[PDB]
Parts: structure tokens; C-alpha cells; sequence
RNA sequence: UGCCUGGCGGCCGUAGCGCGGUGGUCCCACCUGACCCCAUGCCGAACUCAGAAGUGAAACGCCGUAGCGCCGAUGGUAGUGUGGGGUCUCCCCAUGCGAGAGUAGGGAACUGCCAGGCA
RNA sequence: UCCUCCUAAAGAGUAACGGAGGAGCACGAAGGUUGGCUAAUCCUGGUCGGACAUCAGGAGGUUAGUGCAAUGGCAUAAGCCAGCUUGACUGCGAGCGUGACGGCGCGAGCAGGUGCGAAAGCAGGUCAUAGUGAUCCGGUGGUUCUGAAUGGAAGGGCCAUC
RNA sequence: ACUUACCAACCCGAUGCAAACUGCGAAUACCGGAGAAUGUUAUCACGGGAGACACACGGCGGGUGCUAACGUCCGUC
């Protein structure tokens, strides 16, 4: 009974894009589940929340048997 | 689920988190005739040294091959190579098997020989 | 009278009807009934044409109905405000493109399904043409 | 044990001439043997269940495992994690024991017992069959027993086939047709 | 919502509490925890009380 | 198998009716002993129902009709 | 240097499943035994130990093999950025980008470090 | 008021008395860690047992499951057990995200002390996103603060909390 | 327990349809690095003074309405 309703935006998504460069602590990423994981140098909060470990140039790769999207920093 | 597919399965997460890390691994594999140990480079793809029961010159001063007394061996010599070759920090895979026989043993030889872990 | 049996969802945004048609060949009959114009095909009116085609054939042959109304129609009534909530479903549409094939027939010589392809014709609200079946 | 040595001694020689396996690795083995009892009422009488197990305790020789229902369903009206069976499955020489009480001593029990069916087997040469009375088993004291009550019993083979599947059981003379 | 609040006091002799809640039915004893007391700068046994 | 869990499990012997072919078993049952030092129980085993036992029934199960 | 095995990886279906064939000196696997280390919401099944009588049956590996999956053009078709137009719910022209599906066709992986066995 | 999907035009955001739904809780384990495990559904066989309970085999391959709505995730499991436990730690915090503001969030790392593990290592609650109420006034405990001549006290501040 | 012109989900092959379907998937858009030309710094910060928070038609993409309204609510020019 009835509609009406709705929640506020998240405000979700890639906050830092391919070669972007960032120092550590930065997020990369919003995100619900793992869509990207965390690879060398980025790590994963309890919200899913990508963030840089150190400073260095965002690189996103697609690695292994289940090509699942990951997320790395290279240093720059 | 197959005893091969479910040790390695049982093995996948500390490897990832061993990968992570950089750690310089100290592999061991078991078998019911052998046991066998490889100190691998991070990258994951370059054996830095390695010992087992395989070769002669280990198995000539063995009783039987498959035991704990020889992996204690086999511990004790993966240490020595691996020093003598400046190494001296590692972590252990336990690879899926439980940390305790024959794999205990070998942990505790190498161990005994100075190596870091 | 066609109708989806149940739904994931009751009602549906209007959407729009560009493009052309799926399912375009003579794929199970001898002959077709097909699409020329755009637009939309009522439940009633798949019905309206499928008994004068089944009339004029006296219940010989075969005949298959390409199309699905599958699309949910509201209407505001007499006497209502805009707003205070979407229509409710009062009929539904098939979306059809230039080019569907909406019947086909076989079992029956090709003069006879013209005449029937014909008279159901003269009950859908768009343009069509009759066609054949085609090797590739 | 004895009927572990038949199955070595004897059977195996029977079963290689008689399929004529290239290795002796293909003649159909016993692998287990698992006793079950289907209680279902227990969730009225949580008692009627702990007398089930030593009933199968006492015939089999170890502590029955009881089986909660894996999924709530109302059609039973059960809920899930119901306990509403008990089980034990045999192996070696405790399975083989229990093998030969079977024949030698509980199915001669069986009330104007005229033969076991030897059409029971699941199709990839498992067989399967049931007991009314579990007043046959010797270790069960008719004095004693709360109620009477039935039991499960597979055999789980090594054969492919049912064919196989019962010379292995027909090799032990098992009681048939 | 039925869930009370209750607070865990220090074994020693600070003051320092912590606060939590409890389901004071199905679980009706004392809630008794190791916890950081930062007045001894050590671990505790924190013992429930009321708030 | 686990210690101290479990129901005894001895090797008893089981001894037969009109037929001297006793056997001995795992089994947990209680009774009383002899020979080597085991059990003992008088039932009426396989090499007794007559299609086990093949033929030959008469014995004290029942029978199947007298004379005629 | 070669063939074979085993262990750690790269790649992540051209890399898988099937179907067939195939190997046991070594490896490997089933295996033998189990008081005990150690284990089983019961079970030496699995975990684990001591072993080496048997087997390549299963599994595993290798070889083949297009029944699938998988891969996949050319052309055309859909769409669409800018500009312009029409009979403007939709379409068309110039120009740029240009799918998906389908077709031809490919395809029975390829590869590094280390270690053992045969030659 | 708040959460989830769609509308929403492939970054964010985006209206309507548009289209569906859901929250105002729960858990001292349903939190931590180490070790371990892998669903659903169908066929065949099986005492009482049935279309459906428990047992076995095969097929299947996550269609299961997640305390609950939706979406997104999850096998390295985040899904299911068990042992030991209190990191459901105190002080801080590079650097970020999101907001008119008030605020909200993510966060390696440092110090102290702690649990689990042989160890590398994990832990600052729960697979994530709802489960909520500013200020004032006032209660309770603590306190190297203040204490209207002076020492106290009352009141006040400061930390915790209701 | 046997059987019927019956009615039949699953599965197989053939064919459509989806805002809240996706084993695929653009054009544009947006974020980032460098670089030249051009542009009255057009950018950013702080600081003084504001106004404004009724919007309208048209085009494209839409919700709603009847792909009705000089209708109505968003996005974009
Ligand atoms: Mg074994
Ligand atoms: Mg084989
Ligand atoms: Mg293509
Ligand atoms: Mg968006
Ligand atoms: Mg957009
Ligand atoms: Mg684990
Ligand atoms: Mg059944
Ligand atoms: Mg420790
Ligand atoms: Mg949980
Ligand atoms: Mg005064
Ligand atoms: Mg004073
Ligand atoms: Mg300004
Ligand atoms: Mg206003
Ligand atoms: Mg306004
Ligand atoms: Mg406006
Ligand atoms: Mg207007």
C-alpha cells in the first residue's frame, strides 16, 4: 500500500580513475560488495571502500581465473 | 571434494595473504612416501633453494622415506642451502596440510638450524 | 483473449517505440501476415483478427499468432485530477515495429490465406502485407 | 574378521573369474555399511529417540550420530534442526562383525524368514534394505526393549553396476530368491 | 527495544565503566568481561551493574 | 575409535541348538563364559532356517502337516 | 640437450567437458596397518601416523579426437556525436564512432623457475 | 524521519500525491582468531515413511545460504561447525569521501595493553548499506580544574554516562 | 492396483517481449597526464556590497497524462 519513498544517494562510485595520482589513505573506490577488489597496495574497508596504501598511480587490472576487477597502485 | 582439490583449497587463502606480504615462502609438500621442501621467491615463479627426499644424497642416511624422522632431515637441509645462500628470514606454507606430523617436523628442523620464522 | 498470466510487476512506464521489427521471416507457417506500420496491437485486436481468419478458413490448416500483448495499459477516468497515483490497468498492447510477422498460417492454399489475412486485416489499426515462406 | 578373510581368501577369486577384470582393483569392495533409524516422532517424545540410538548403539557397536532434519517442512510438520533420526555408519572391522551377526545370526531371526529380495540395489550396485523388528538383533533383550522398532540398512559397494554388485553380496551365499 | 543498557564497572578501583546492553531476560547473570581499564592502563575483569 | 564413549564390545561366543558349530563374534551382548574365557548364548542361527539351513527343518520352529 | 613425472607460478575456456586410447623402473595414486601422535557432533571416510604385499581399477598425467562449451572475422544491419532536413509518437541527408546477433573460420592451450627418473 | 531498486539519459547527482518494498530491532555470540567444512533441486534404492522427514548412490554446481527489505557482494568463502577467547580494546591518526552548515563516513600507521595462531599474521564489533533525536535544563560516578575576605563547602568546568 | 480423445510443469529444438532481465554492448559524457596555439585571469583564495530562491517556450532524452493540452515533474542545450 502506496509508494512514495525513497533514501538518499550514496554518493558511490570510482573517485580516482586510471592513472590518477594519488597519496596513501586516498579512496579509490565506493562500492557495496567487492565489484573491485583490492590489489597490491590498496586496501579494503568494512564498507567495501577501496583505499590507497601508499602514494602512486591508480591502476585498475582484471587478474585471474574468475577475472575479477582489482584495483592496484603502481608507484609513479 | 577430492583430497588433492581440498588441500589446495584449504591452502588458497594464506598463500594470497603470504603474496601480499612479499614473504620469501618456505614451501612444503607431503606425500605418503616423500616429503619435499622449496624456499620460493615472492614473485612466485623462481625457486631459491630446495631439498627433499628425492634426491640421493638425502635418502642414502633415511630409514624410510614417507616419516617424520626423515622430514626432520629434509628441514634441517633446506635450512643449511638456504643460509648458505644469505637467506635467513621466511614464512611457512603449510600448503593445506595440517601444521603437525611430518610437517611439524620439518618446520621445527629448520628451525633448529637457524632459520627465521 | 491474450493476457500474461502473472507478472514480476503490475504496471509499466510508457516507454517508447522506435526500431524495427524482430522475427521477421515466415518461421513456422506457409504464409504471413506482416507489420507495415508502427504501433500498437490490442488483446482485442489480436482477437478480432484471429476469428475472421479462422472464420474464413472454417477451422482448416494451422494458424500461429507471432505476437504477445504483454504490455500493461492504464487510464485516468472521468472526473480525475492528474496525479494522486498512476492509472490503473484497464487492457493490453503488443509493441509492433515495421516488419513483425504477427500470423502465420499453412495447411491452406495460397488464395486462401490471402482472403483471410484479408478480412483480419481490416480489424488492426496498422498497415500490413502479406508474405511468404522463404528458403534463407 | 572372519568374513573379511572370505571376502580375501574366497570371494575375490570368485568375483575375478567371474567378470573377468583385468585387475584386481575392479572387483567390487565393501566400502561401508550404514545403519539407520527414521524416528520422526521424537519431536513429540524427545525420549522415543534416545532409546532408538542405544537400540543401535547396542547392535552396532558405537554411538549413533542423530540426524536433524536438514529443512524445516510442514508437511511433517517439522521445523529445521529437528532431531528426528539417528545413524551409524560401519567400517572396517567393526563393519565386518557386524556383517556376518547379520546373516549368520539376526536374519535366520527374522519371523518365517523365507529370503532377502535381490532386487534392492540403487543401480550403481548399492543395496539397501529394511528390518521390521529390531527384536532379531541378539544384543537387543526382548525383555527390555521400550517398543519395537525398524532400521535402515545400505551397503555402499564398489561395483559400477548391480550386476556386480550382487555376485559380491551373492558371494557370500547372501539369502536371496 | 526490550534491549536494556547496563554498564560494566572495573574490577580495580577507577571508576571506569563501560556501557553496553543486555537482554535481561534470556540472559538475566551478571555480564562479566576482560576489558582495557585505562586509569591502570591494564586489563580488567569488568563486572555488570545497573546504569 | 574415540575412547570412552562407547558399549563394551567383546568377543563373544555364540553357541547353536541340535548342531555343534558354536560362533564367535564381536557383538556386545552380556551372558556368562567358558572355553578361552568369552560369553555363550543358545539361539537358532543360519545353518537353522531352511533356507539358510538348505533343507532339513523338523527341529522346534514348526512343521508343515502330519502324515498323509 | 631430449622424453617422463612431480612441486611453485604466468595466463584465465583457442586454456573446459565429452568420447576414445594410454602410462607405473622413478614420480604419483589408490594401497597395507593403526595400540599410539593425531583424529571422527558416529565412522582411521576425512584428517593423521607406521609402512611398501598389491594395483594402475578409480584418480591423475599424456596422446588423439569437432559431440558440446569457448573463440571468432569480412560484409551488412542497430544505435549515436556534430551539422542540416521531413510527411516530426517516427524517420531522412552529410560526416565521424560504429555494435549485438548471426556467417566463413579457429580450436583438443601456451609458458617460467626448481627437482627427480630414463635415454 | 531513515534504507534499498527503478524513473536516472553507461562518473556523481537529479523531480513528481511516479513505480515496488523495508527500518525505528537483533546477537556476549549471531563478536574475535585458529583449524575445519560446502549448498539448492531432480532420478534410483531403502522399516513403519506418505508427493515431502532420516539413510545411500548418481546427476547438478550455488539456482543454496546470509538474524530481515532491495540491490550489490561473497568459495581465499562474507555461507556451516568446533576449540581458545573479549580487539563489541583506551589514547591518536597520514590521507581521503560526502556535505550550505550542524555533521556523517572510510582509514593505513603510531603508543599502551590484549585475544587467537607454531608462524607469516589477523582483531578498534556483525558481508555492506536502515535499526534514529541537535540544543538547553537536569540525574549519577570520576576529577593535578575552579572555590566571591581566608580554609572548607555549595555551585561551576573538565572526562564518562543517564 | 489398470486405463483414457483428456489436461500437463521439467527437459529438447524452433520464435517474440522487459524501467525495477544481462552469458554482450556502443556513440557521447565525465576524471586524470602531457603539450601548443588562443583567450583583457578567463582559475583559485580571502575580503566589501548584492540580488535571487514564481520562471516561460523550443530542441533532444524521459516520468506522468491519452507519446492530449500554451498540461505537469526532471535532466540537457
Ligand atoms: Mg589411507
Ligand atoms: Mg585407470
Ligand atoms: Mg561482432
Ligand atoms: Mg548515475
Ligand atoms: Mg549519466
Ligand atoms: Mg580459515
Ligand atoms: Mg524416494
Ligand atoms: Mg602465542
Ligand atoms: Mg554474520
Ligand atoms: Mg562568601
Ligand atoms: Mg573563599
Ligand atoms: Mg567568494
Ligand atoms: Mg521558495
Ligand atoms: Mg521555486
Ligand atoms: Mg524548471
Ligand atoms: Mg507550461
Amino acid at each position: 500500500t502506496r509508494n512514495g519513498r525513497d533514501s538518499e544517494a550514496k554518493r558511490l562510485g570510482v573517485k580516482r580513475f586510471g592513472g590518477e595520482s594519488v597519496l596513501a589513505g586516498s579512496i579509490i573506490v565506493r562500492q557495496r560488495g567487492t565489484k573491485f577488489h583490492a590489489g597490491a597496495n590498496v586496501g579494503c574497508g568494512r564498507d567495501h571502500t577501496l583505499f590507497a596504501k601508499a602514494d602512486g598511480k591508480v591502476k585498475f587490472e582484471v587478474k585471474g581465473p574468475k577475472n575479477r576487477k582489482f584495483i592496484s597502485i603502481e608507484a609513479e | 571434494m577430492d583430497k588433492k582439490s581440498a588441500r589446495i583449497r584449504r591452502a588458497t587463502r594464506a598463500r594470497r595473504k603470504l603474496q601480499e606480504l612479499g614473504a620469501t615462502r618456505l614451501v612444503v609438500h607431503r606425500t605418503p612416501r616423500h616429503i619435499y621442501a622449496q624456499v620460493i621467491a615472492p614473485n612466485g615463479s623462481e625457486v631459491l633453494v630446495a631439498a627433499s627426499t628425492v634426491e640421493k644424497a638425502i635418502a642414502e642416511q633415511l630409514k624410510y622415506t614417507g616419516n617424520k624422522d626423515a622430514a626432520a632431515a629434509v628441514g634441517k637441509a633446506v635450512a643449511e642451502r638456504a643460509l648458505e645462500k644469505g637467506i635467513k628470514d621466511v614464512s611457512f606454507d603449510r600448503s593445506g596440510f595440517q601444521y603437525h606430523g611430518r610437517v611439524q617436523a620439518l618446520a621445527d628442523a629448520a628451525r633448529e638450524a637457524g632459520l627465521q620464522f | 483473449m491474450l493476457q500474461p498470466k502473472r507478472t514480476k510487476f503490475r504496471k509499466m512506464h510508457k516507454g517508447r517505440n522506435r526500431g524495427l521489427a524482430q522475427g521477421t521471416d515466415v518461421s513456422f507457417g506457409s504464409f504471413g501476415l506482416k507489420a507495415v506500420g508502427r504501433g500498437r496491437l490490442t488483446a482485442r485486436q489480436i482477437e478480432a483478427a484471429r476469428r475472421a481468419m479462422t472464420r474464413a478458413v472454417k477451422r482448416q490448416g494451422k494458424i500461429w499468432i507471432r505476437v504477445f500483448p504483454d504490455k500493461p495499459i492504464t487510464e485516468k477516468p472521468l472526473a480525475v485530477r492528474m496525479g494522486k497515483g498512476k492509472g490503473n490497468v484497464e487492457y493490453w498492447v503488443a509493441l509492433i515495429q515495421p516488419g513483425k510477422v504477427l500470423y502465420e498460417m499453412d495447411g491452406v492454399p495460397e488464395e486462401l490465406a490471402r482472403e483471410a489475412f484479408k478480412l483480419a486485416a481490416a480489424k488492426l489499426p496498422i498497415k500490413t502485407t502479406f508474405v511468404t515462406k522463404t528458403v534463407m | 574378521a572372519k568374513l573379511h578373510d572370505y571376502y580375501k581368501d574366497e570371494v575375490v577369486k570368485k568375483l575375478m573369474t567371474e567378470f573377468n577384470y583385468n585387475s584386481v582393483m575392479q572387483v567390487p569392495r565393501v566400502e561401508k555399511i550404514t545403519l539407520n533409524m527414521g524416528v520422526g516422532e521424537a519431536i513429540a517424545d524427545k525420549k522415543l529417540l534416545d532409546n532408538a540410538a542405544a537400540d543401535l548403539a547396542a547392535i552396532s557397536g558405537q554411538k549413533p550420530l542423530i540426524t536433524k532434519a536438514r529443512k524445516s517442512v510442514a508437511g511433517f510438520k517439522i521445523r529445521q534442526g529437528y532431531p528426528i533420526g539417528c545413524k551409524v555408519t560401519l567400517r572396517g572391522e567393526r563393519m565386518w562383525e557386524f556383517f556376518e551377526r547379520l546373516i549368520t545370526i539376526a536374519v535366520p531371526r527374522i519371523r518365517d524368514f523365507r529370503g532377502l529380495s535381490a532386487k534392492s540395489f540403487d543401480g550403481r550396485g548399492n543395496y539397501s534394505m529394511g528390518v521390521r523388528e529390531q527384536i532379531i538383533f541378539p544384543e537387543i533383550d526382548y525383555d527390555k526393549v521400550d517398543r519395537v522398532r525398524g532400521l535402515d540398512i545400505t551397503i555402499t559397494t564398489t561395483a559400477k553396476s548391480d550386476e556386480e554388485g550382487r555376485a559380491l553380496l551373492a558371494a557370500f551365499d547372501f539369502p536371496f530368491r | 527495544g526490550i534491549r536494556e543498557k547496563i554498564k560494566l564497572v572495573s574490577s580495580a578501583g577507577t571508576g571506569h565503566f563501560y556501557t553496553t546492553t543486555k537482554n535481561k531476560r534470556t540472559k538475566p547473570e551478571k555480564l562479566e568481561l576482560k576489558k582495557f581499564d585505562p586509569v591502570v592502563r591494564q586489563h580488567v575483569i569488568y563486572k555488570e551493574a545497573k546504569a | 575409535m574415540k575412547p570412552n564413549i562407547h558399549p563394551e564390545y567383546r568377543t563373544v561366543v555364540f553357541h547353536d541348538t541340535s548342531v555343534d558349530e558354536y560362533f564367535k563374534i564381536g557383538s556386545t551382548i552380556k551372558t556368562d563364559r567358558e572355553i578361552e574365557l568369552d560369553g555363550v548364548t543358545y539361539p537358532y542361527v543360519t545353518i537353522d532356517v531352511s533356507s539358510k539351513s538348505h533343507p532339513f527343518y523338523t527341529g522346534k520352529l514348526r512343521t508343515v502337516a502330519s502324515e498323509g
